[PDB]
């Protein structure tokens, strides 16, 4: 259903609030697809639960033009997904950072445009941010790692001893 | 386009509504009507409603004008009322004060039926001794000046400034929305329909098959108007015990 | 006139609109239906209400 | 017969007011 | 850390002592009813953020000070309602908003000794009151304000009567659900 909504959220059970103590108010999501494969790839969401916005419904008109905004950003998402797509013994140490930092704006925006999460280079940069020496926590799932991919990665892994 | 609404086809369109008459009242006012019509010298006579009692004998008010007259904005009908208990013999429903109009205002409850009774009033202790018929021509007052519904553009002003029925009246456009109704007071061309009341003391159903519109007031329940379409005609009645609904907000 | 409608939010009522009104049926039921006095007999050790056979109009 | 809006007259009705906030443990 | 029990069920302390004194996290497990406390003390006393599950069950997590529940907390009684919000001397007290679970409606704005004395009352529906509240003294009763009503959208200003009539001052109006 590439559109919900709930204009009176306590007569739902399924809903769920995220700081855990019940609100009041309507929701609304609307599952971004991509028009060329109908695969759905985020999820645009807006509701007016009490203490921080009024808890009337949503009117028709504000309803449609998420719904607007959902298809916009569809397009610009296939669009940029499209783009990226076709953008497709100290010595060792010194020589392997070279190469990197060879690459590194490639890999940057390969990275920094990868909504979906690759399973294998996953792994290799949670283990190049522990070598590195990070919270360990601060990269624990894929959102979270896209805080660290930055030109400061392969500078700090240039100046690391050992 | 009528000239005068019809309490035939008032009693006939409004008895769903349970806007109902005794058979007996029914043949009598068909008899009585006009004969107080002619003798007051009254252009228009019509049944306006029936207040019920506690007592059993309900009153039926009638209003009669004889011409409606623009001033300062409004279009003024000098009306006069009369009231009757049994639908033969109607008599007069004298005007009240000013002063007088705030205290029948403050007695609530179904009337007794007794035109002889007078309630009471305490203040600051001066006591007021109110008459029955009193207490009855200000709730018709005041349901009078809530609702007086006619459809709109009906009526027109003619050389004299006096308002006239239209015609060439051709009927309301959309007879589900309220903006198809206005205010008997408002002046033609003025713009003020039932749109401009309260939002919500209006409940309009339509039969679009039919033709019939029927506008029921929230404020006053028991006050009902009815406009048929396909052969223009309109009309009103109030029945109940002229109370106003002030619980409003919490019912809607 | 929908039965499906919300009665309202507070006080808290349990149902729609069609619950309401079978309310308001089981009140007005009990409160204002009558017979004529005398038409039926009241049994003791029920309450299923007999007719007399004897009841002058 | 019952022909009517189901509204109960008497004046007898006022707005509800809200549940009493329930105390703590120790009275 | 010497787990410093009391026998008569009898108490069992778990946590950590100072020489006798305790001072640190612990589990203190009353045997009495079953009221169980683990957070923080203070020269004993129950002291910094701590959780603790009353005889009823009634819950609670958020700050002590000096074995009374002091400052921001969440309280979770046994019907199902919540409050959340600033408690004092044990009760609730300054800002908070509580929440019914039966008719889900909710309460929000400034209480003042474990009742709601100044803000906003909301229901399922949206439609809401705002102004002063009875307090303590009466039941959390409103006294004086507006109502909204969401349905028909309509807004009234008035007062309560001793009897519990409304009287409002005017009549009713289109108007907005009170974002004040």
């Amino acid at each position: 259903l590439p559109m919900l909504y709930v204009p009176n959220v306590a007569a739902e059970e399924r809903v769920k609030f995220f700081r855990k103590f019940p609100k009041i108010g309507s929701y609304q999501a609307c599952g971004v697809a991509l028009p060329a494969s109908g695969e759905f790839k985020a999820l645009l969401a807006a509701d007016t639960l009490f203490p921080e916005g009024s808890g009337q419904p949503l009117s028709a008109d504000d309803r449609d033009f998420v719904w607007e905004v959902s298809q916009s950003l569809s397009r610009a998402l296939e669009a940029v997904q499209a783009r990226a797509a076709e953008a497709l013994e100290k010595q060792a140490l010194d020589e392997v950072v070279a190469l990197a930092s060879s690459h590194s704006d490639a890999t940057l925006s390969s990275l920094r445009n990868m909504l979906s999460v690759p399973q294998g280079t996953y792994h290799v940069v949670k283990a190049l941010l522990h070598l590195l020496g990070r919270p360990a926590a601060s990269f624990s799932t894929w959102k979270r790692a896209h805080s660290h991919f930055s030109p400061r990665l392969f500078e700090d892994m240039a100046a690391y001893d050992a | 386009v009528q000239l005068e609404p019809n309490i035939t086809l008032v009693l006939k369109h409004l008895a769903s509504c349970g806007a109902v008459v005794s058979a007996e009242q029914q043949a009598a006012l068909d008899h009585s009507i006009p004969i107080k019509r002619i003798e007051a010298g009254l252009r228009s006579l019509t049944l306006w409603g029936r207040l019920t009692t506690l007592n059993g004998k309900d009153y039926l008010v009638a209003e009669g004008y004889n011409v409606a007259s623009s001033k300062e904005g409004a279009a003024v009908y000098e009306t006069k009322y009369f009231y009757s208990q049994d639908g033969a013999r109607w008599s007069d429903l004298q005007p009240v004060d000013s002063e007088t109009a705030t205290r029948c205002a403050r007695i609530k409850g179904m009337l007794s039926g007794d035109p002889a009774k007078n309630y009471e009033l305490e203040e600051k202790p001066l006591v007021f001794q109110i008459p029955e018929l009193a207490v009855l021509r200000c709730r018709v007052d005041a349901i009078a000046t809530a609702t007086s519904v006619i459809p709109t553009d009906s009526t027109i002003l003619n050389a004299a400034s006096q308002v006239v029925p239209n015609r060439l009246f051709a009927g309301a456009a959309y007879p589900e929305k309220l903006e198809s109704y206005q205010h008997r007071f408002s002046l033609p061309g003025s713009g003020v329909t039932l749109s401009q009341d309260l939002r919500g003391t209006w409940a309009v159903q339509y039969d679009a098959f039919k033709g019939v519109a029927q506008v029921r007031s929230l404020l006053f329940p028991g006050y009902f108007f009815y406009y048929a379409a396909n052969e223009l005609t309109w009309g009103s009645l109030y029945v109940g015990d002229g109370l106003r609904n002030n619980d409003l907000i919490f019912m809607l | 006139g929908r039965l499906d409608a919300p009665v309202s939010a507070f006080p808290a009522f349990p149902g729609n609109e069609a619950n309401y009104l079978r309310a308001l049926i089981a009140r007005i039921s009990a409160a204002t239906v009558c017979c004529p006095r005398g038409f039926f007999t009241a049994d003791d050790d029920s309450a299923e209400l007999s007719a007399n056979d004897e009841w002058v109009p | 017969m019952y022909v009517g809006w189901g509204i109960k007259a008497g004046g007898e009705w006022s707005p509800c007011p809200p549940p009493p906030p329930v105390p703590q443990w120790g009275a | 850390l010497g787990k410093m029990e009391y026998p008569p069920p009898g108490d069992k302390f778990e946590g950590t002592m100072e020489h006798g004194v305790r001072t640190g996290k612990g589990t203190y497990t009353w045997g009495v009813s079953g009221a169980v406390y683990t957070g923080d003390y203070v020269n004993g006393k129950k002291h910094g953020k701590g959780k603790m599950v009353y005889p009823d069950k009634g819950v609670y997590e958020g700050d002590w000070v000096e074995d009374v529940m002091q400052g921001q907390g969440t309280y979770t009684y046994p019907n199902g309602d919540i409050y959340q919000g600033a408690f004092w001397a044990g009760k609730r007290h300054g800002k908070g908003m509580y929440h019914y679970k039966g008719p889900c409606c909710q309460l929000v704005g400034d209480w003042a000794d474990g009742g709601f004395t100044y803000g906003r009352w909301v229901y399922a529906d949206g439609s809401m009151f705002m102004g002063k509240f009875g307090g303590a003294a009466a039941d959390s009763k409103p006294t004086a304000g507006s109502y909204f009503y969401s349905s028909s959208s309509l807004v009234q200003e008035g007062h309560f009567a001793k009897d519990g009539s409304w009287v409002g001052h005017r009549d009713p109006a289109v108007g907005k659900e009170f974002s004040v």
